[PDB]
């Protein structure tokens, strides 16, 4: 039989956490299920309303001399009237009738989208990118104008982006390996024939690199509020909800760009062997595998280039240049340096260190929970893949079927 | 392994000098005995070290300025430059508090193009521009009309002339050689013999063939093109030069005592020499060399032999024999070797690169390059003086001592920065002393950290001098050199090194 | 995003089998949804008021059929297609000669070989007009022009589909403060189970 | 080889909390990276440094410390007082320029010139372990009140004026302001190119044959024998290698009075005088192992093509035919063998470092005068650093305006020697097939070149290629009792394979005890 997945019993209910008025439970997935047994779709954690039993402790403190916006971020008073929306709400400046004291001294300036989206969240499972936890619209009232490099335009660098350098690189790698044999020899004799070809090409284009600031960084209101909502008590399902919303890591630096890839493989071969030992062997194969990938750039150019690459047609370099420029309009995070999301838990927040340690534990849980480690071995050395609440196996060898049961 | 990384070795420290009565400091230093090479470990940068002192004694550094003193910079400027309308100070201290400003130049003025680069001193030995040594933004009034085309320029005070003496010289040489040789030989022999007659028959046969085909083809191309373009002549005034603030300060801080390391740091920061005349220009050079050879070889041999007899009386007896033997040996060899080098100086990155492309330019991009060279020229010819000729009593106290210190240090520097110290590269690579470590610059078609990789089976090794021997005693003070550092003969050796293989001088 | 892939695989053996697929993916973009403080529609909260606090399996089925058994908490929008065309190798070798006879049409034709031409086609997402025009060419054994592919792709934005999802059960969306919210979630869990147990081939 | 097995990432326990630093109210601690996940493997959930809030139970005064010179509140930046009200905010708080109603303190109108575009990268720190930029080391924007300017030799930009009929060059770009930390910035147009191309080919071919026929009559016998061989060999080899190096400017950083970045300044003020590897390793991580003090700005293009082909064929035959009569009879008997093999490899690498995604891609594809010229134009607007000298980060401290930092500098040296030991890519496993090992954070990869695949690049698609070895790292220092301490290393990670070269470094390294 295949196996429909299995989950533990519920944990005992927590106590009622005050202020958030709720109790929580947890339930691990014992076995993911496999071979088209039913998914574990069911939620890993549960929560329930509770009438709080004891006094709540407030989340607010008086920041003191710093202003305290509607959104709860506090900003140093030089940012009063500054007109940069330093709180994301304009309570930095909506108060002010006059003397806006604006930075950038009436100079031409723009917002850069690459800087705005810098510092994507990442879920280690699948390496999928997520919205940046960084505000990237707070400027600390500095100007710090930088040039787009690919364009004569100046953009104001946001405070959290310590560097965003358009150190452009373009590469192309191509390899062809091509091989033929014919052999016609114990008392063996042969008629072995082979016709083999590997062609492999990839071209990375790097538009630029950002580095996020290591200190004094300002986070979005919703992220810090979701840390506020985060239970102090290590309720695994709530920390998993947080990690699901923001990922387990953030890119503390990233390279933005685009990529094309093409693999062509052929193996045509046959064997005959005859003779006597001290023999009636025959076999034939053909394998013929084409894969093409394009990442980044605008659709309209990207897909035309992917086609002209799949065709043997000689590429008009105008098309390649068009896609490579369009990478500036729609870059991909082709590389990044990860740091754990809990390093973004702001210090001096209430129980900040506890929430950090609990997030580190929740990440340990998240990795080990959705790890194929606790999943059934493939039958014939195929790779087991935890797809989504189920394992399936795929073989690179000639074995076949969802468990490699056959060939 | 053929290579071994040689780590950087610097000397044991000097003795301390005496404490500077004003600078209140004493200095120690080390010589670099051997640069790092081949990823050998670098030295500590601190070949210089410094200790503080008490003010044991006064010093008379307080050079009297009769002029105005530019309060923040301490530059001494003539009072006629107060309220001049121009920052002849560094800090506008000449223009503050002025009741009325007498703007001398109402006109729109440009600076001469690239004139600031010529104000920076060169390391002559490395031909490298270094920090600024002369202030080409000081005008001392000026406001004489100077024009190039319709644009008018403010000549710096330090400059005697910058003048558009415009000239161009082109050279094209192309030498194509072909030879081919062909030699076919054929040899054929046939013999037959018979007797016939109871009856008897006898036959003998022989055939021999030998065939030879040898062919060789050789093709050679040498193409060289060079353009030397000249777009202005520059001359610095010979006297009363205005030094740059940074150079001025760095000279002031020089210890009166000879302590080589500080003067070495001076040279490292600003070089050894400054430019008194230069020609500004552009250079384009293109050099293509190609050799192509083919060989074809063929030897063929065939033999037949027959011996055949029949004897009859019916009844018959007989013996008959035949051999055929055949051999073919064939070879083809084909080779091409190609080198291209393109060098470009002056112009703009677009024209620089389109000239750097492997093809000869269209005359349009040559025109565009030469037009751009006016605005961003290189220095084609230079005449220089050693930097100590700037240390002048009008600027520095004790100036004769500082000057003589520099005179010695410049010799020690020329010795120390000499690339003779590096181990030779393979592959005719050129070792360049580049800081405390040495980089083999490899001709393309040789590669790696020592130029140890090449696919060419042989490559002429050009000579390299070793370091010249130390000064011999008086009665003919003398030095010697041995061409040892890379002996030319290997791999169809290249030219021997230049002389003087020994050099001799007054004591 | 713009992630586009294509794979063409042909595979044969004898000692025999023949198999062949073509896939493409056009991955337009990614959404992730908030887990907490979800703002549910007024109809949805009314339909949680319309759920008896006791396990009336029929009415909870009416709910599960109306809104869903699951929602997509994250997923990748775009388009996809796959084509397959499997050959009789024996006849293949003599109606045609070899794959280059046909590959030359992709990257001059013979009338007899049509088993390679009568492709089975699957397409998902995309504004239908362009996919229909693709089908109208492929049905004639004509590999569609790059123009039609890019037309379809630039259609995809007008009518995408979820390439991939992670579903979570609707009972998570039950607003925690709703009156008796928890028992109603548990009833939804039973109703989900009854949905599976009832409507399944085992029956 | 098959792949090595995975290894799990492992970290030590937390070190004991550092006593709460009075001005910070922060506690710090570190772990050690006992093992990166060389292959597959669970990544560690946690970072190797951690900090927490505290209360010091003691005040600190340091806000007042420098106040002979103007010290900002936000930052330790302490300014010569003529920079106060100078007209240019010299610390990010602007406290030097607020309330400056005595505007007469302004130094000069210089803001008509922008900073040198692309000067900020020279300000960044550098990590030798990853060849990545760190946080800023130099202040990229502090001018020290100087208006020192650099002539932009490429300022000429065409304009057209339809209200006239003039095509003319605009002048906005003509000069840049030079930041204080550059001793030199020097525009200069150079290009060099080198090309080498070579072909060698050989075809060698031999045939040899004998037929021997003998006939006799007494009844009769006739016999014929044959031996024959064909043996053909072909080699084809092509190599070409192009290098093009445009230089557009050179820079040199000032060797004295270096004004550190605000962030580096604060972080260096936070480090203890007492050695604490956690702190100093965090500092080296954030600001990099190295900082830059030389420059070339430019573009590079590189192209390599290698093709190698071979063919070998041979055929052999030996035969006998016989006939005889006494009834007449005929026999024959023999053998023939034949073989053919053919090989080709074509490998091309093209790379552009330079000034636009568009034409960097175009020039990576199709080397031509069109792509060369358009990329050269793009190098006008976005040059890239093509060469840089660097020195270890601690040598910056010797030269700061902060004066002496001997103890902190020696701490940072010790910490750097440990950091360069602990995070070395040695701990990423054997990257086979000339794959490149990389260590990032607590994790390892191999970057596998196209001829190689798998978690260690272990499965080349061909049967094998000549692959050179690489060293494991140096072992621990010996527990020295004599005056000498010793460290050993071997070329086994991987060993030289399929006839590949030995790695060239040293086997033995030695230190004073």
């Amino acid at each position: 039989s295949h196996i429909d997945c299995r989950m533990s019993p519920w944990s005992e209910w927590s106590q009622c956490d005050p202020c958030l008025r709720q109790m929580f439970r947890s339930r691990s997935i014992e076995v993911f299920g496999q071979f088209n047994g039913k998914r574990c779709t069911d939620a890993v954690g549960d929560r329930r309303q509770c009438v709080p039993t004891e006094p709540c402790e407030d989340a607010e403190d008086d920041c003191g001399n710093d202003f305290q916006c509607s959104t709860g971020r506090c900003i140093k008073m030089r940012l009063r009237c500054n007109g940069d929306n330093d709180c994301g709400d304009f309570s930095d400046e909506d108060d002010c009738e006059s003397e806006p004291r604006p930075p950038c001294r009436d100079r031409v300036v723009e917002e850069s989208e690459l800087a705005r989206t810098a510092g994507y969240g990442i879920n280690i499972l699948g390496m999928d990118p997520l919205s940046t936890p960084f505000d990237n619209e707070f400027y600390n009232g500095l100007c710090n104008r930088d040039r787009d490099g690919n364009t004569l335009t100046y953009y104001r660098r946001p405070w959290n982006v310590a560097s965003l350098i358009y150190e452009t690189k373009g590469e192309k790698n191509f390899r062809t390996e091509h091989y033929e044999e014919q052999i016609e020899a114990l008392f063996l004799s042969y008629s072995s024939k082979k016709e083999k070809m590997f062609l492999h090409v990839k071209g990375e284009i790097h538009l630029g690199r950002f580095v996020m600031r290591n200190r004094d960084v300002v986070l979005t209101t919703t992220f810090v509020d979701d840390i506020k909502a985060l239970p102090t008590t290590y309720e695994k399902g709530e920390y998993f909800a947080f990690l699901e919303t923001y990922g387990t890591h953030y890119s503390s630096s990233g390279s933005l760009g685009g990529l094309y890839e093409l693999i062509y493989v052929l193996d045509k071969a046959s064997m005959k062997r005859k003779g006597v030992e001290l023999v009636n062997i025959t076999s034939e194969n053909l394998i013929d595998d084409v894969v093409s990938l394009i990442r980044g750039g605008t659709r309209k150019y990207a897909f035309e280039l992917k086609e002209k690459l799949l065709r043997g047609t000689v590429i008009d370099v105008t098309d390649f240049v068009n896609w490579a420029s369009s990478i500036n309009d729609a870059p991909v995070l082709i590389s990044q340096k990860l740091s754990p999301i809990y390093n973004l838990v702001p210090v001096k927040m209430k129980n900040a260190h506890l929430k950090k340690q609990n997030l580190e534990r929740a990440i340990e849980d998240y990795i080990n929970e959705f790890s194929v480690r606790k999943c059934h071995t493939c039958q014939n050395g195929g790779t087991v893949i935890l797809m989504d609440g189920k394992c399936l196996c795929a073989c690179p060898f000639k074995f076949e079927g969802i468990a490699c049961e056959i060939s | 392994v053929t290579l071994m990384p040689i780590d950087c070795e610097l000397s044991s420290w000097s003795s301390w000098t005496t404490c500077d009565p004003c600078q209140k400091k004493r200095y120690r230093y080390a010589y670099l005995l051997q640069p790092s090479q081949f990823h050998g470990e670098p030295c500590n940068f601190s070949d210089k070290e410094v200790e503080d002192c008490v003010t044991n004694r006064p010093c008379r550094s307080q050079v009297r300025c009769e002029g105005f003193v530019c309060a923040q910079t301490g530059r001494c400027v003539n009072r006629r430059l107060l309220c001049n309308g121009d920052n002849d100070c560094g800090d506008q201290s000449d223009e503050a508090n002025c009741r009325r400003i007498y703007k001398k130049c109402q006109h729109e003025m440009d600076q001469y193009w690239g004139i600031g680069s010529l104000a920076s001193g060169i390391n002559l030995f490395t031909n490298s521009f270094e920090g600024p040594v002369l202030d080409h933004r000081y005008y001392a009034g000026g406001c004489s009309p100077h024009y190039i085309l319709n644009t008018r320029f403010r000549k710096p005070y330090n400059v005697e002339s910058y003048t558009p003496q415009t000239q161009g010289k082109y050279e094209f040489i192309l030498k194509e050689y072909e030879s081919y040789s062909d030699f076919e030989r054929n040899v054929t022999e046939k013999m037959a013999s018979k007797s016939g007659f109871i009856s008897s028959q006898s036959d003998r046969g022989k055939h021999y063939i030998r065939r030879t085909k040898r062919f060789s083809h050789t093709k050679s191309v040498f193409l060289h093109a060079r353009s030397d373009l000249e777009v202005a002549h520059y001359k610095l005034k010979p006297r009363s030069l205005m030094l740059h603030y940074e150079f001025l300060q760095r000279v002031k801080r020089l210890p009166l005592e000879y302590s080589y390391g500080e003067y070495r740091d001076l040279f490292r920061d600003f070089g050894t020499h400054y430019i008194t005349e230069a020609v500004l220009g552009g250079i384009y050079e293109y050099t293509l060399v190609m050799n192509k050879e083919a060989m074809e070889r063929g030897d063929y041999t065939l033999n037949n032999v027959h011996a055949c007899a029949k004897n009859d009386f019916g009844v018959s007896v007989g013996k008959c024999r035949g051999i055929l033997n055949e051999i073919k040996d064939r070879n083809k060899r084909d080779t091409m070797v190609e080198d291209l080098v393109v060098l470009v100086r002056g112009g703009a990155s677009e024209h620089i690169t389109t000239l750097a492309y492997q093809e000869l330019p269209t005359a349009d991009l040559m025109q565009e390059w030469g037009d751009a060279v006016q605005y961003n020229p290189a220095i084609i010819k230079v005449k220089v003086e050693p930097l100590y000729e700037l240390v002048t009593a009008t600027d520095f106290a004790y100036s004769s001592t500082v000057r003589q210190n520099m005179k010695q240090a410049l010799e020690e520097f020329q010795k120390e920065v000499s690339s003779c110290h590096c181990a030779p590269c393979q592959g005719n690579g050129v070792p360049v002393l580049k800081g405390s470590r040495c980089d083999c610059i490899c001709p393309v078609g040789s590669q790696g950290l020592a130029c140890e990789v090449s696919y060419r089976k042989n490559t002429p090794i050009d000579g390299k001098w070793n370091c010249w021997s130390n000064w011999s005693s008086c009665s003919g003070r003398r030095k010697t050199r041995q061409r040892q550092c890379n002996n030319p003969p290997p791999q169809n050796g290249g030219s021997p090194c230049s002389g003087p293989a020994s050099e001799t001088l007054d004591c | 995003e713009t992630k586009g892939e294509k794979n063409f695989r042909t595979e044969h053996y004898e000692e025999e089998k023949m198999f062949l697929h073509v896939k493409g993916e056009i991955h337009l973009g990614r959404f992730v949804m908030r887990n907490r403080d979800v703002v549910l529609t007024t109809t949805f909260v009314d339909d949680i008021k319309a759920l008896p606090t006791t396990y009336e399996k029929g009415e909870y089925f009416a709910f599960l059929e109306t809104y869903g058994t699951h929602y997509s908490s994250s997923g990748s929008l775009g388009g996809l297609y796959e084509l397959i065309y499997v050959l009789d190798k024996a006849s293949m070798k003599r109606k045609g000669v070899e794959l280059k006879d046909i590959k030359r049409c992709l990257g001059v034709n013979i009338t007899s070989e049509n088993l390679i031409d009568d492709v089975v086609s699957l397409i998902r997402g995309g504004t239908r007009k362009y996919a229909f025009e693709l089908k109208e060419k492929l049905l004639r054994g004509t590999v569609i022009d790059v123009t039609d592919f890019v037309n379809w792709a630039s259609s995809i934005n007008d009518a995408p589909v979820l390439i991939s999802q992670k579903l979570s059960p609707i009972y998570n969306l039950v607003p925690v403060k709703m009156k008796n919210a928890h028992l109603k979630k548990q009833n939804l869990e039973r109703a989900i189970e009854d949905y599976i147990n009832e409507f399944s081939v085992r029956k | 080889a098959a792949t090595p097995a995975a290894v799990t990432c492992q970290l030590s326990n937390w070190s004991e909390w550092t006593d709460c630093f009075p001005c910070q109210d922060k506690k710090y601690r570190h772990r050690s990276l006992l093992q990166p996940n060389k292959f597959g493997g669970t990544i560690c959930s946690g970072d190797i440094w951690d900090q927490a809030s505290c209360s010091s139970s003691t005040t600190c005064v340091r806000q007042a410390q420098c106040g002979q010179d103007f010290q900002c509140k936000e930052t330790g930046r302490c300014l010569k007082r003529h920079l106060v009200c100078n007209g240019d905010q010299d610390c990010l708080d602007g406290s030097d320029e607020d309330d400056c109603e005595d505007v007469r303190a302004i130094d000069e109108d210089c803001s008509q010139y922008e900073p040198i575009p692309g000067s900020q990268k020279a300000a960044l720190g550098y990590n030798i372990l990853t060849q990545e930029d760190a946080q800023s080391v130099y202040d990229a924007s502090y001018y020290g009140g100087q208006c020192e300017t650099v002539y932009n030799g490429e300022w000429r930009e065409l304009r057209y004026d339809s209200t006239c009929e003039r095509l003319y060059y605009g002048d906005d770009e003509k000069y840049f302001r030079k930041p204080y930390n550059f001793l030199k910035y020097h525009f200069e147009a150079l290009a060099d190119t080198g090309i080498s191309s070579e072909f060698y080919d050989n075809a060698n071919d031999l045939l040899s044959k004998v037929k021997k026929d003998k006939s006799d009559s007494f009844h009769s016998q006739d016999t014929s024998f044959l031996n024959e061989l064909n043996k053909y060999n072909e080699k084809k080899f092509i190599f070409t290698r192009i290098f093009t190096k445009v230089q557009t400017a050179h820079f040199k950083m000032r060797k004295d009075d270096i004004m550190l970045d605000e962030g580096m300044l604060q972080s260096l003020m936070e480090l203890p005088d007492q050695y604490n590897y956690g702190m100093y390793a965090k500092f080296i991580n954030d600001y990099g192992t190295h900082y830059i003090t030389s420059g070339s700005m430019g573009g590079i293009y590189e192209y390599i093509l290698v093709i190698d082909k071979a063919k070998m064929e041979s055929l052999g035959i030996t035969s006998r035919d016989i006939t005889t009569c006494f009834h007449c009879k005929k026999f024959g008997g023999g053998k023939t063998e034949r073989a053919r093999k053919a090989m080709a490899v074509e490998d091309i690498i093209s790379r552009v470092r330079g000034g636009s995604s568009g034409w960097s891609g175009g020039l990576a594809q199709n080397r031509s005068t069109i792509t060369y010229r358009s990329w050269g134009r793009s190098l006008k607007y976005n040059p890239v650093v093509i060469d840089f000298e660097m020195q270890p980060i601690h040598e910056v401290l010797r030269h700061t305006s902060l004066g002496p930092l001997e103890a902190k500098r020696q701490n940072l040296r010790r910490a750097l020697d440990q950091y360069l030991m602990e995070f070395n890519a040695c701990r990423c496993g054997p990257c086979f097939n000339n794959g490149v090992p990389i260590l990032e954070g607590t994790s390892c990869r191999c970057q596998c070149r196209l001829g190689s695949l798998g978690a260690a690049c272990e499965q080349t698609q061909t049967e094998g290629a000549k692959a050179d070895g690489s060293w494991s790292c140096w072992s621990s220092w010996s527990v020295c009792r004599a005056g000498i301490q010793e460290r050993r290393r071997e070329c086994d990670n991987p060993a030289p394979q399929n006839g590949g070269a030995s790695c060239p470094g040293r086997k033995v390294q030695t230190q004073a005890c």
